[PDB]
């Protein structure tokens, strides 16, 4: 049995706006799992969620 | 100052002293109330407003 391309109309897509104080980021992103995101960008930058 | 004052015309010194009571409230209990947002991220770090 063949695989599937999801085919989602919206190809991937995000904005990363930093803040300017302590570090902050806000992450504006087409995804299903924000928290997930939450954590791989703080390890990414070694930050606190 | 009182020496000061007897020995100079045209340079005068004072002194004062004044108490303070200042009260502290609003009008009612309504106007005192307040509210916060605390969370825990799962690596234990705290957002709080």
């Amino acid at each position: 049995m063949g695989g599937q391309e999801h085919f989602y109309m919206e190809t991937q897509s995000m904005l990363v706006v930093p803040k300017g104080e302590d570090q902050e980021m806000d992450v504006y992103v087409s995804t299903q799992f924000p928290k997930y995101i939450q954590d791989i960008v703080a390890s990414t930058l070694k930050l606190p969620a | 100052v009182e020496k000061f004052n007897a020995e100079n015309y045209w340079k005068k010194k004072g002194l004062a002293m004044v108490p303070l009571k200042f009260p502290v409230g609003l009008g009612s209990r309504a106007a005192g109330q307040a509210a916060a947002l605390v969370h825990i991220y799962l690596d234990g770090s705290v957002l709080v407003t």
